[PDB]
């Protein structure tokens, strides 16, 4: 039908918004490896304040 | 109705390609014309029509 100016079937808003999804799936994952390092770095607090 | 190609990773990254000829590819304005400039290439005159 049309190639990039519909906002709803043009090619750079689609894949812009694939690459939003990506983007924020992204950002989601990279939320919670810092979450792994917040548990990481507590566990060593625990162990030493354990000890 | 281009032909728009999609020759990138990223939006508006792009080509647009156009192409025409048929039997009334000869002579144009904005149109071929009438009583020439297609049948020229689909009717060409010599039947009788030179002499």
């Amino acid at each position: 039908d049309n190639a990039a100016d519909c906002a709803d079937i043009g090619f750079d808003a689609q894949l812009k918004v694939v690459d939003e999804a990506i983007y924020q799936v992204s950002s989601q994952r990279a939320k919670l490896g810092a979450v792994q390092n917040r548990l990481e770095h507590t566990i060593n607090n625990l162990s030493a304040s354990g000890e | 109705k281009n032909l728009v190609f999609q020759i990138g990773a990223n939006a508006t990254q792009q080509i647009s390609v156009n192409i025409e000829d048929m039997g009334a590819d000869a002579l144009g304005i904005k149109e071929a014309d009438g009583s020439i400039a297609a049948l020229h290439s689909v009717n060409d005159l010599d039947v009788t029509k030179f002499a």
